[PDB]
């Protein structure tokens, strides 16, 4: 799928690649700061911080930067290092979004005028990449997509520099038709080559001294790393601006990188009561659904998944991270754990279940404290081999598990789960 | 111009990948069909020279030819029209650009997860270009029962078995996973006089073949009394089902229920696209829990109505 980079990976990006001659300034002047800067190290390595002001923003894949009151603007560097005190290390809410400003970006100010603002923007669709430009970027910029001039490049096509001229560029001063056409033109190459799938400018700056990308976004398919591995390097994703990973969630994304089989966690109330470890992309989807429309919503602990024919052991470790992660607190009612899915193709649900039992039997003592009740339906290869062992750890352990197959419909468990009917 | 129908228990094709055991799944599928003749007449795969491959028809013992170039393949056997590529993410995109340069194929499923989108859009290209069907990429494939089976669909025999897909019923379907087109398979086997044909398009941002594509042949074949669709949260695919209706290009009952209620642009919510549907008259259930019933109630009202005549069950073949 598609992925988001911070603005520093793009602009880095961006300056190594692009190829125009058009003449972009600032090249490479950027610095990011952490709450672990060493700030006499930074500077030692950008002393160009010293030559001129500076602005200093966060960049954690937060919009609308500006508007928001988030950027200082034409400073110091002592007053970026007096801007980001009380802000460094701090919670900060945007939108319905609350999470720690940790990762900052310093670059030069660049001093200009409103009437040298502009806005780019290229995305992907079924039918080929838009081309968007706008005569009046920035913060001020306001509904674009409505009034942006826009150019559809088809598949396999070619950005045409005339159609940029002639169409895209109508309503742009005349003087600056030119700089802005070599931009674009190669603005378009670098996003095909890397295989983007959004990336967007504004403003883009142009004065006299050239081209400055002042503000960038952008996503990535993250599929052709095989492709653009060789530009790219160690490329970085990171997650929308929000609370931090718990240490668990961390370890199945490890988990994950390292096969091809997915395994998926997220955990949405660590105290919730009904957790589940559903088998198949649209099964856990379905489950979660189910579970909310039940009115389970505030009591469902976490959404997930294990796919694409996980091993034994990856079963088993998936299963002991959940098992640990449901027996940190009692709840007063006990806990569910729903151990669903649909029919599957090829997963070895005999192999996967060997994997959940052994994770079961290894946390007996503390699911038995914790009150925990287990419902599990599944179907596909080996299946009824992967029921029994599984229906039989119950028996072994004391532990309450209630197996059903094909024969059940899929959701069925949950209302049996939550007490909404009766167990057969 | 593109097929109505995809496969039918004559149809040939042409495995592309070194996948012995998915051939022999098919083969299985084939004789306890009691198709006349084998679904694969060939493979094809670069990295090897020709040779031939050991398979079981029923107990008799048959060979397969595997082919280094695709041309010998097309060549020698011109009654295959039906290409599956299982190469792998890396040999996806050439291997079934290459495929398209073979008219006699009409319908590709490309198997592999991990494509680059801005590949698949020019297969995509070719394709409506070349009037070839694409089921996929990152799709198990679908099936046909009676017919043809791609690849892995369906699972193991014992799975064909229990939910009939050994001979047809009166139901079509199509969703984006194969996970949930074996839920559908055992549902709809439950419920009804069984699957007609079942599609999985691939859950890639740009499918090769999206739901209406298929809603449209499920349309234009008689077979097919009654259409379901699992569909999904994101995108707006499913509103040219509630236009098709409403234009009167679509008649035949559709079920339909979008997953994705409980994520918490607005027109792409599970939950709006439900409510449209249903407005639209499109048999939507209150949830997946009543998938089945729905289903079923769909379904005994057109045995009632004379418009399905459930065939009776004949055994399978050892």
């Amino acid at each position: 799928s598609a992925k988001a980079i911070s603005e520093q990976t793009g602009k880095e990006l961006l300056y190594k690649f692009i190829c125009t001659t058009s003449a972009i300034q600032n090249r490479f002047k950027y610095a990011r700061v952490t709450p672990d800067t060493d700030w006499a190290r930074l500077l030692q390595d950008h002393p160009w911080l010293l030559s001129q002001n500076l602005v200093v923003k966060p960049d954690q894949l937060i919009k609308r930067r500006g508007k928001l009151g988030l950027v200082g603007v034409n400073l110091t560097l002592d007053g970026v290092k007096s801007w980001l005190k009380p802000r460094l290390g701090q919670e900060a809410t945007v939108g319905k979004a609350t999470g720690f400003l940790k990762n900052f970006l310093i670059e030069p100010f660049v001093p200009h005028s409103q009437a040298e603002e502009f806005y780019v923007c290229i995305y992907a669709t079924r039918e080929g990449d838009y081309v968007l430009f706008h005569h009046e970027g920035g913060v001020d910029v306001g509904d674009v997509d409505a009034k942006a001039q826009k150019l559809l490049v088809g598949v396999d096509e070619k950005l045409n520099p005339e159609d940029i001229k002639k169409h895209l560029l109508v309503h742009a001063p005349e003087d600056k038709k030119e700089i802005l056409a070599s931009f674009i033109s190669g603005l378009f190459n670098f996003y095909e080559d890397l295989y983007f799938t959004y990336l967007e400018i504004n403003p883009l700056v142009v004065t006299k001294d050239g081209v400055y990308v002042l503000d960038l976004a952008a996503k990535v398919d993250a599929t052709a790393d095989y492709i653009c591995k060789v530009k790219w390097g160690d490329i970085e994703f990171p997650p929308p601006f929000g609370r931090e990973a718990y240490p668990e969630e961390a370890y199945i994304a490890d988990l994950d990188a390292k096969s091809g089989a997915s395994l998926k966690l997220t955990l949405l109330n660590p105290k919730g009561r009904i957790w589940t470890m559903v088998a198949g992309g649209g099964a856990s989807v379905v489950y979660s659904d189910t579970i909310c429309d039940l009115g389970g919503v505030n009591e469902l602990a976490n959404y997930g998944e294990y796919s694409g024919a996980p091993s034994e052991q990856q079963t088993y470790d998936y299963a002991k991270t959940i098992l640990s992660l449901m027996t940190r607190e009692k709840h007063p009612d006990g806990k569910i754990l729903i151990i669903g899915g649909s029919i599957a193709n090829f997963t070895n649900v005999a192999a996967t279940f060997k994997g959940i039992v052994r994770a079961i039997r290894d946390y007996q003592g503390p699911l038995k404290e914790h009150e925990v009740t287990i419902f599990v339906r599944r179907g596909g290869p080996n299946y009824q081999e992967g029921l029994r062992v599984m229906g039989e750890v119950g028996k072994t352990t004391g532990i309450p598990i209630h197996v059903f197959g094909t024969e059940t419909h899929m959701t069925a468990i949950v209302g049996m789960a939550l007490g909404h009917r009766p167990i057969p | 111009g593109k097929s109505t129908t995809l496969f039918s228990r004559h149809t040939k094709a042409i495995v592309w990948g070194m996948q012995t055991r998915a051939v022999q799944g098919m083969l299985d599928f084939d004789y306890v069909c009691s198709r006349d003749e084998p679904s694969v007449a060939a493979m094809v795969y670069p990295f090897t020279g020709d040779h031939k491959q050991k398979f079981y028809w029923g107990h008799k013992e048959i060979l397969i030819p595997v082919f280094k170039n695709m041309a010998d393949a097309m060549r020698k056997h011109p009654e295959v029209d039906v290409l599956i590529n299982f190469a792998s993410l890396r040999s996806a995109y050439d291997s079934t650009m290459e495929t398209m340069n073979y008219a006699q194929i009409r319908t590709i499923a490309i198997i592999a997860e991990g494509i680059p989108e801005a590949l698949t859009r020019k297969l995509i290209k070719k394709a409506d270009q070349k009037g070839v069907t694409i089921i996929g990429p990152a799709t198990v494939g679908g099936i046909k029962p009676g017919c043809f089976k791609i690849g892995n669909t369906g699972g193991m025999l014992d799975n064909i078995l229990a939910s009939k897909l050994y001979r047809p019923g009166s139901v079509a379907y199509v969703s984006r996973s194969g996970g949930m087109s074996n839920e559908l398979n055992n549902i709809i086997s439950r419920t009804t006089d069984g699957v007609y044909e079942g599609v999985a398009i691939g859950g890639d941002r740009y499918p090769g073949s999206t739901f209406m594509d298929h809603v449209l042949r499920y349309q234009d074949t008689p077979g097919v009394k009654m259409i379901v669709v699992l569909g999904e949260i994101g995108g707006t695919e499913e509103y040219k089902i509630c236009r098709g209706i409403k234009e009167g290009r679509l008649t035949k009952p559709i079920v339909c229920w979008c997953i994705g209620t409980c994520a918490t642009q607005a027109s792409e919510t599970a939950v709006a696209k439900n409510q449209a549907l249903k407005e639209a008259g499109v048999f939507v259930p209150r949830s997946f829990d009543e998938l089945g019933e729905i289903i079923q109630s769909v379904y005994e009202d057109l045995v009632a109505n004379g418009v399905i005549v459930p065939a009776q069950e004949v055994p399978p073949p050892t």
